[PDB]
């Protein structure tokens, strides 16, 4: 076990720790992108590229799953969330870290997977003919995150059961405490809108549930800490 | 060998994607002209099957079979019009558009054998997108509403305007039928298939009342 | 001037012809790629990531779907029968439906290869206990106990190892019987006290590097009622 | 006796397809091509020629045309704003429509690059003051004063310089709202006796070399009535 | 890419030039013929573009879309005869102009696809121009009158005689229309845009009431 | 813009004829064949038994 | 939250007691650092 330090953030992880690289791929800066000089877009490494610790999730026997979409979970944040908010273009790579607190008697495994472009798609109550789209609170839930209605479909008519085939990292109680994904970043664009389009969004999904005797915590807290990678923000202010 | 589960081989082929109606009287075209904008998904196996990938790079060849309700072929001449994203569809049967240079047109017989063009990959960025986690730019700045979410402009590819050559209305009950083959295809991100019925055809919404895939079993031990 | 005959299959239109057409855009030049991390380039790639098998496809309230997605150990249960996982074939309807692969033979008509199956128990650390898990060849029936299963291939699972079972299918074909895979209870379910008295399997199922598919097939729900 | 199959696509008329056809005169031979100077390869080449910008488009009385080629600076004026030009997207209805750069836009779909917008001040050689000169990026809204509009990109402009303020649009594009232009007095505008109170700025613009444009679409007024 | 903006890519395009009407009854062409001086800016947006210039160079390629007002296709023989500039144009569907071998004519089925053909830089100068600051050569006396004005002669480009083959009418109702496309296009001397109304097709007038290219805007400070 | 000229015999149907047709399963690829002893090329090899 | 966006470090109960948090500066010449 060590002390893991980047800015002015401090965390406690563990060395003995397996960590999983979005499509082979690391997050770089987009010399890539054409348009350079002039000029190149503010690069923010040493401040903004911290660790910021969301507030922990408790995850109950009932508990049905959360998502958290990126950047909309930094935008309201730190400086991070000042610069996502006062510039025009943006892209960046991630790395999350999602980690439990649990006793040896404490049982249940968590699906920690990535997906890109997550449209969610909610319901007028089976069936049509017209529909109901899905409001802010639910498709940009901030730092909260939003908890997920109908998880075998993951809220989008696809099921869940092959969510393994994005980044993803089993948090079995019973082997592993915490899952690190590290995601690179993914569009059709190399800049995109930092508050109107979220890349990715996070999922933390219970597949066999939390379990204890009567007596234990009955809440297991879940806690997402998360660094920005290759940040890079174009364009001037308000 | 394994060409067979190439991303060329699983969408190679050709379906049918748009019927147009030409009838001699009725309320369906009744000005002799339709305007079909360019649906991938119009052959129905096509969605649930490009919608395993989050981005997707394709040609897109189309071919037109012209005929009557009864299969008969008719000496007719035909005009398929290809509107480029951007530019505007003719609204009448003597629209300026339908004269637009601008505006690839194809001059056929009924009589000749099916008309085929291609269509170059059209999006301005670099990759459709069947996936669009995100509301429409400029941002932001409220907007005014929710409507406009999970919608990517940027899949356009453009619209087939179909008409017969002519000033007066044809002689002949018509029905073109077109056919869309994807080339080169080349897809990134895989996601989980489909596994619950479409409702509306620009968004994922399910029906509150959702399924299984499959579950023919009583118990966990008998087979 | 150049002589030439003009063949059958003139002027048909063959719906699968790979030949070139005019483009209608000649001086168009179409938005130049970049680079996407993720690019898949053949589906095989999708049939060796492996999948929640829904070994458990009993319930079917829309409340109780997640509970497909595993099935449970328990103390009450004797020196037993687990579950029979569904025949080895994943194009079949069952438990492979579920996942990556058998979706994709949805997509095809016939495959061949190995498969892999891999285990996770998802008890609490103090819990321990043995499962034997049988792989029975096509043709063969069901063991009709632990023993008779014992006598074939099987490997022995123990909670000294929390998931490291992966049973490995040896062969699968299209030419109804497939393999089957049935997990017993070797020992009873041991637990100190305040460790649950159940605890449930996860099961993933993927196909190997050897594993191909044919003919294709256009075959699935329904589109955009 | 060659064997040949005719693909669909025979005998269409595509007007797009640039084949060759036979020549109706084939013993003619045109007009041998002198030297002529001026010649144009590329419309890009055009898009790069400043021409004036109607930033003043307000007036529409037919004698009042030219007073849209130019806006006033004013003694009258205090410390605050002389006129937004409008959104930098020289496509859009507005002050970029009388540009030979709008001109060519009108004739294409989409188009992305970098804008020269160089600004020419025409008062007597014994006026001077600064103008603070300010580029919004898309999104970001008109700044309120002078003061907040001095936070973002700007240039200070002095009137000891008579014209080579050339604000440069960093970057415009196709994908309703862009970048602003936004021309704020400094200080007031000085003047000794004897020289007029009000002075007039010429807008010039055009496009850098990184400006290209894409979809061809023919869209004009009308033709011979 | 820059491509798309090269002239050839920005004239690159077919576009109808001219339609004939050859009717059965009629005051129209009453004689089963027409003449049709060849016009470049029988295609609405093509002049505005062309007078982006003043010097010009192309070939053009002319294609013929023969049919009934219906676009019902009839078997009809018909004859697209060329006039070079300088040769006599038919006066009757009896004149001698018909057979005329150093006319270069076209036999075509209205049954067949459409004709084809391509006319070279047909001009005695060196280049086609839009613009022409004088009057017509040539030079002195006086001359004349103010008429002449602005018109060069050098643009003549050709005719093309459209006719039914036969000594007897038709007996179908025909028309025919006919687009150009033109190829290796050179061009100098570029000017301002044209801003205002097209009033006369050989003179750059305009209506003394004239317009702003546009004016959405109340004061210069408010977007 | 290649000129070609149809003679006699176009359109026919001769049945005969071994020319090469459009596939109709272009992307499929048949079983490889394995060895099977007893191969016969020529129908004199039987007319020696 | 808010504590979050300043330095911190978090503790976990992996570590008995490896958290020894430093105050930077401390002087002399009423409010001073708050953990």
């Amino acid at each position: 076990v060590a002390q893991l330090t980047i800015g002015n953030s401090t965390i406690t992880t563990q060395e003995a720790a397996n960590i999983i690289v979005g499509y082979g791929e690391w997050p770089s800066y987009c010399s890539d992108s054409d348009a350079t000089a002039v000029d190149k877009p503010t690069r923010p490494d040493v401040s903004v590229n911290r660790f910021y610790t969301l507030d922990t999730k408790l995850w109950e026997k009932s508990s049905k799953g959360w998502y958290w979409k990126f950047p909309d979970v930094l935008t309201e944040t730190g400086v991070f969330g000042q610069n996502a908010q006062f510039h025009y273009l943006y892209r960046s790579g991630f790395c999350i870290h999602v980690q439990c607190n649990a006793s040896k008697f404490h049982q249940g495994a968590l699906l920690v997977a990535v997906l890109p472009e997550y449209v969610i798609g909610t319901v007028a109550g089976g069936t049509g003919t017209e529909d109901s789209h899905p409001p802010y609170k639910q498709t940009q839930p901030g730092a909260d995150g939003f908890e997920l209605q109908h998880p075998y479909v993951l809220d989008a008519g696809i099921p869940i059961s092959q969510l393994t085939v994005c980044p993803h990292q089993w948090i079995n109680l019973r082997t592993n405490n915490c899952a690190t994904i590290i995601v690179p970043y993914i569009n059709a664009l190399p800049f995109d809108s930092a508050l109107n389009h979220c890349n990715f969004g996070l999922l933390v999904v219970p597949i066999s549930p939390l379990d204890y005797d009567q007596g234990a915590t009955p809440v297991i807290p879940i806690t997402i800490t998360l660094a920005p990678m290759c940040s890079e923000f174009a364009g001037l202010r308000q | 060998s394994t060409a067979e589960t190439t991303l060329d081989s699983f969408f190679s082929r050709a379906g049918l994607v748009g019927e147009i109606d030409l009838p001699l009287e009725g309320t369906t075209n009744p000005n002799g002209y339709a305007n079909w904008d360019i649906d991938i998904t119009g052959y129905a196996q096509m969605r649930r099957k490009v919608e395993l990938f989050t981005y997707m790079r394709f040609d897109a060849e189309f071919t037109f079979v012209a005929c009557t309700p009864t299969g008969e072929v008719v000496p007719q001449l035909l005009q398929y019009m290809f509107v480029p994203p951007g530019a505007p569809k003719p609204d009448s049967r003597e629209s300026l558009a339908w004269q637009t240079a601008t505006n690839p047109s194809v001059f056929v017989k009924l009589s000749d054998p099916p008309a085929q063009v291609s269509v170059p990959f059209m999006s301005p960025a670099s990759a459709y997108q069947w996936f669009y986690d995100g509301y429409p730019t400029f941002g932001e700045h409220k907007q005014e509403k929710d409507l406009e979410y999970g919608a990517c402009p940027n899949n356009m590819m453009g619209t087939f305007s179909v008409r017969t050559v002519g000033t007066s209305k044809s002689k002949y009950p018509l029905v073109v039928r077109i056919y869309m083959r994807m080339k080169h295809v080349r897809a990134w991100i895989p996601r989980p298939m489909r596994n619950q019925n479409y409702l509306f055809k620009a968004n994922p919404n399910y029906a509150g009342n959702s399924i299984k895939p499959t579950g023919a079993s009583r118990t966990a031990i008998t087979t | 001037g150049f002589p030439t005959e003009l063949k059958p299959g003139t002027n048909q239109f063959l719906t699968t012809d790979d030949g070139v057409s005019a483009p209608i855009l000649p001086n168009f030049h179409p938005t130049p790629c970049i680079h996407i991390p993720g690019e898949v380039r053949n589906l095989l790639e999708l049939c060796q990531v492996e999948t929640i098998l829904e070994v458990n496809n009993v319930p079917t309230n829309a409340t109780s779907l997640m509970e497909r997605l595993r099935f449970p150990v328990s103390a009450q249960a004797g020196k037993g029968e687990l579950c029979a996982v569904f025949r080895a074939d994943p194009g079949r309807s069952g438990p492979w439906q579920s996942t990556l692969l058998g979706q994709l033979c949805g997509y095809y008509t016939q495959w061949s290869g190995s498969l892999e199956v891999t285990f996770m128990f998802t008890g609490s650390f103090m819990a321990t206990g043995k499962m034997l898990i049988a792989y029975t060849p096509p043709g063969g029936p069901l063991p009709k106990d632990r023993a008779t299963a014992m006598l074939g291939t099987h490997v022995i699972w123990d909670f000294g190892l929390q998931s490291s079972v992966t049973l490995v299918i040896p062969w699968i074909s299209n030419t109804y019987t497939t393999g089957l895979v049935s997990i017993w209870y070797q020992t009873n379910y041991v637990v100190p006290i305040g460790a649950p008295n159940t605890a449930y399997i996860i099961a993933l199922a993927a196909a190997q590097k050897n594993f191909t598919m044919q003919l294709c097939k256009d075959a699935s729900d329904i589109l955009q009622t």
